[PDB]
């Protein structure tokens, strides 16, 4: 069990910037046995660098591995939008085979304010006897955004859903979804429904309210 | 570097500095290289890789490896045992001659550099006292260089026939006794290797070969020698002797089919790289053979320049060319006795290492095959002493006045020719067809990481056995007699005994097949099924 | 050129058994060794097994040894991996890697069969339409609440709309999943064009389309 670890687990790279990952090995590994992979978000991993110096077929020459012994590194010259993925390191020296922890290559850009849209539940939603109001946060950066639900005259903590979208390949932004799960008896006992989130563009959080009317 | 020093301590050997230029001068000068490189590509790499990979895979001795790989073809190991026995008989006499040269070297004037002694005949001439001298009619009256006379008429006292075995040379007998007792000393006290003794006695042969080559190209008229060494004759390619001797020089210099290579593989761990080590070892061995060929052929080109006789017949062309050209080279060095004794001590070291590993592989295989008798009563060293005494007594038949012909016969017919060709053929048939080359390639993939590149695989199937069987058949149908000094026309009983022992080195494979079939019989298809199937997990 | 298509996989009971099959084409399957690599739901990659090019040199990892067996068939160019006593810890999405030269690595991978082990039961998805508020870029939503297991393929207007769509990964609570999706449309497009949402759940064969009006 040659326990391989990679630091940092999460990273963010601007386009055209130097970047160097690492893959620390527990025991000694051969210089020609350590490989590097690349798995896109929602696809099978492909071989990227084999024997820590070479490149697979179709890999651009700007990728270049380095290091020997136990400390191994992957160096990219100028990243672009086409290689935002996660990279793993493998070894065939010792059995059983182990993989790296995986470094997620993220992209940063000028911050975009979220487009908050509240969706009240449909008329068929109360047939089952529950309450499900949902707010969609779309086209926002970065992922560290907190959301709370406002009901009656206070905030709500119980029954809050969360779903983070991965990096978009079109505009490099996230998308946050939150759903409040309640009952239809609790729906008629309340009239104030507001969702808000504190983004980094404005210190005051963006608000969007609705009424059951 | 420990890897560089240990590998360089195995590339050099007597098969590169003594046997290759002998075979390259006897069987035509430049025409020897064309079947040299062909066997180097098609039979050195594949069979070397095969034996090393099998030895590391099975990880034991050289004859029980063939027991657990293919019990039908277990006779391949015993043929290698007989080849090892013949080699250990005749690989130690070269060290006896080098000891005798070392004994006579400690003198302010070299014995092989003057034209007056008890052995120098009337047709001798100095070839150094004058520039133009008085030759070209003395050469017509068979003028001879002093070293050429010294080697024959004093080192071994050659007689005019193999049926004219004269009195035994007692000085050479004591030289052989010294060689065998220092080999036995190496067996007992000297197995503990490494330290400060490996950094000196491994880089020494390359330094001496480099300075000898540097002198040899500086010798005047060596351009003719190099041109004779390189430019080939197709009429000298039309005979089977050149092909046979080139292929078995490849097999001899690489220890292929000798039997110690399976023991070499078992020394490594299960995950050592066979392919890179095999490629670089074989390439460096061919390179140092080529360098020694340059040195000796430049020296004898200078000899033919300073004489009036041409290059083709200026030295003996029997297995004493390294004992004629090289002592001629060291005469022209400043402070000649120092370079001569350093050369002969080099020859002792690089012959003793190979003799050590040969006798050690033979004894460890014979005590692995007999485990319950030689590992319980403290008699392994007694067996080594008995084997040394027996091989010293059988080896003494060559040390007589006429035993040089016997040595030439056993050199050309024991670890050479049809023995090595037959063992290589049957080895490659076994791996490529009986064990299955796909299974062996999978084993090599599990061992080193990657399979053979399928060129070596196709060499195992059709290329190496095809070319070796072609050379075998071509030598068999177009038989050419063997001549010692290129004209001797051996007696028929000498050819008979040479072919008898060449058969007895290689008839052990079908004999073992026959007794394995007879011993365990379950009719023919069950017999072949139970003999083709390997044993245990290898 | 080379397709390492895989079959098998799905929801299995804890302690049961499953038989994954990997089919290879476009190359000599008997000349290249094979391996199975799994990916945890936490996106952690680990190696499971490896069979040689012949079928007698078999290696396992320390987490799956004893319960996992790997087979081979060079005739029909197919690969197998049979497991027994499946627990809740070896749920993953298994890949069919191909690595023969150890200095080359797993050069050609598969697609990945999602494997789920749980004590829950299969539940049909309940697609819930969403009505917008009553701006300029009017948006529409279509959430799916109460399905099992991963995954569910969702598009808009039966795959005819693929620009401006954002889907969300599933989230686990009370042994049920929840998925949502939102699209961006112009003022002239909606509600002039009837936009519908389609769902595709293979574990229940559910195919229902919902279109909603601004109520
Ligand atoms: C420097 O003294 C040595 C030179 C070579 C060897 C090896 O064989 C010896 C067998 N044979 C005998 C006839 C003359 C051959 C020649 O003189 O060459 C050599 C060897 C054998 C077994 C081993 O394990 C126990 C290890 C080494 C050898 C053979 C091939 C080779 O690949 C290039 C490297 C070493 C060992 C010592
Ligand atoms: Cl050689």
């Amino acid at each position: 069990e040659n326990v391989l670890t990679q630091s940092p687990a999460i990273m963010s790279t601007s386009p055209g910037e130097k970047v160097t990952m690492t893959c620390r090995a527990s025991s000694s590994v051969g210089s020609s046995y350590l490989h590097w992979y690349q798995q896109k978000s929602g696809a099978s991993p492909k071989l990227w660098i084999y024997s820590t110096s070479n490149l697979a077929s179709g890999v651009p020459a700007r990728f270049s591995g380095s290091g020997s012994g136990t400390s191994y590194s992957l160096t990219i010259s100028s990243v672009e939008a086409e290689d935002a993925a996660t990279y793993y390191c493998q070894q065939f020296s010792g059995y059983p085979l182990t993989f790296g922890s995986g470094t997620k290559l993220e992209m940063k850009r000028a911050d975009a304010a979220p487009t908050v849209s509240i969706f009240p539940p449909s008329s068929e939603q109360l047939t089952s006897g529950g309450a499900s109001v949902v707010c969609f946060l779309n086209n926002f950066y970065p992922k560290d955004i907190n959301v709370k639900w406002k009901i009656d005259g206070s905030e709500r903590q119980n029954g809050v859903l969360n779903s983070w979208t991965d990096q978009d390949s079109k505009d490099s932004t996230y998308s946050m979804s939150s759903t409040l799960t309640l009952t239809k008896d609790e729906y008629e006992r309340h009239n104030s429904y507001t969702c808000e989130a504190t983004h980094k563009t404005s210190t005051s959080p963006i608000v969007k309210s609705f009424n059951r009317n | 570097v420990e890897f560089v020093l240990s590998v360089a301590g195995e590339i050099i050997g007597l098969g590169n500095v003594w046997r290759f230029p002998y075979l390259c001068y006897k069987n035509g000068g430049g025409a020897f290289l064309i079947p040299y490189v062909v066997f180097f590509i098609c039979c050195g790499i594949p069979v070397f890789f095969l034996e090393t990979a099998l030895g590391q895979f099975t990880s034991e001795g050289g004859i029980t490896c063939w027991r657990k790989v293919c019990p039908l073809f277990e006779g391949i190991g015993y043929a290698t045992q007989v080849i090892e026995a013949h080699l250990n008989v005749y690989y130690i006499i070269i060290l006896a001659w080098a000891i005798f040269y070392l004994s006579n070297c400690f003198t302010t004037e070299l014995p092989w550099a003057t034209c007056g002694h008890e052995w120098n005949t009337e047709n001798c001439v100095e070839f150094q006292k004058l520039n133009v001298s008085n030759y070209s009619h003395v050469s017509l009256q068979n003028a001879t260089s002093p070293v050429m006379e010294f080697w024959e008429h004093r080192v071994l006292a050659i007689s005019d026939g193999i049926e004219h075995i004269g009195n035994l040379r007692w000085e050479l007998a004591l030289c052989l006794l010294a060689a065998w007792t220092i080999c036995y000393f190496c067996i007992w006290k000297g197995t503990k290797s490494t330290g400060k003794v490996v950094y000196v006695t491994a880089t020494f042969p390359y330094i001496m070969l480099l300075i000898l080559l540097i002198r040899g190209v500086t010798l005047p008229g060596a351009s003719e020698g190099i041109k004779f060494y390189l430019y080939p004759d197709l009429s000298r390619l039309s005979d089977p002797q050149v092909w046979v001797d080139a292929g078995t020089q490849i097999f001899f210099s690489y220890a292929i089919c000798l039997g110690c290579l399976t023991a070499l593989g078992s020394y490594n761990n299960y995950h050592n790289n066979c392919y890179r080590d095999c490629i670089m070892l074989c390439c460096l061995n061919s390179g140092t053979s080529f360098v020694a060929g340059f040195a000796i052929f430049s020296v004898l080109g200078f000899m033919a320049y300073e004489q009036g006789v041409p290059i083709a017949e200026v030295a003996e062309s029997g297995p004493g060319l390294a004992f004629i050209a090289y002592p001629k080279a060291v005469t022209m060095m400043p402070l000649s006795p120092l370079w001569a004794t350093l050369f002969f001590m080099m020859l002792i070291f690089l012959g003793l290492d190979s003799q050590f590993v040969c006798v050690e592989s033979l004894v460890t295989a014979v005590v692995d095959m007999y485990p319950k008798v030689f590992r319980r009563g403290y008699r392994r060293e007694l067996l080594i002493l008995a084997l040394s005494v027996i091989s010293y007594f059988l080896g003494l038949v060559m040390l007589t006045e006429g035993g040089m012909y016997i040595f030439q016969l056993f050199d050309s017919y024991a670890a050479s020719g049809m023995c090595l060709l037959f063992v290589a053929i049957f080895e490659c048939i076994c791996i490529g067809w009986v064990y299955g080359s796909n299974r062996f390639s999978e084993d090599i993939r599990d061992m080193i990481g990657f399979p053979p590149p399928s060129l070596i695989k196709w060499c195992w199937m059709i290329m190496t056995p095809g070319i070796c069987a072609g050379i075998f058949i071509f030598f068999l149908i177009k038989y050419k007699p063997l001549k010692y000094n290129n004209i001797y026309t051996y007696p028929a009983w000498g050819y008979g005994i040479g072919w008898l022992m060449a058969l007895s080195s290689m008839l052990c494979i079908p004999l073992w097949i026959c007794i394995t079939v007879w011993k365990t019989e379950g009719t023919l298809p069950e017999k072949l099924q139970k003999l083709t199937t390997p044993s245990t997990d290898l | 050129e080379v397709q390492l298509v895989e079959s098998g996989g799905g929801l299995v009971k804890p302690g049961g058994s499953l038989k994954l099959s990997c089919a290879a084409s476009g190359f000599t399957f008997s000349s290249y060794a094979m391996s199975w690599v799994r990916q945890s739901p936490e996106k952690r990659l680990e190696w499971v097994a490896e069979i040689s090019s012949g079928g007698r040199y078999i290696y396992y990892s320390d987490t799956v040894t004893g319960r996992f067996t790997i087979s081979r068939d060079n005739a029909r160019n197919i690969l197998h991996l049979e497991m027994s006593s499946l627990r809740s810890e070896d749920t993953a999405m298994y890949y069919c890697a191909r690595g023969e030269v150890r200095q080359r690595g797993f050069d050609y991978w598969g697609q990945g069969t999602t494997l789920t082990v749980s004590s829950a039961k299969t539940t049909a998805p309940s697609v819930y339409p969403l009505a917008p508020v009553c701006g300029s870029s009017v948006t529409l939503g279509c959430l799916v609440k109460g399905y099992f297991p991963e995954p569910v393929t969702l598009t808009w207007n039966s795959g005819s709309l693929s620009s401006g769509v954002h889907t969300f990964p599933a989230v686990l609570q009370s042994d049920l999943y929840t998925l949502s999706s939102s699209v961006t449309v112009t003022s002239s497009t909606w509600p002039s064009q009837s936009i519908t949402c389609n769902v595709a759940h293979p574990a229940s064969s559910t195919k229902v389309d919902k279109k909603i009006e601004p109520r």
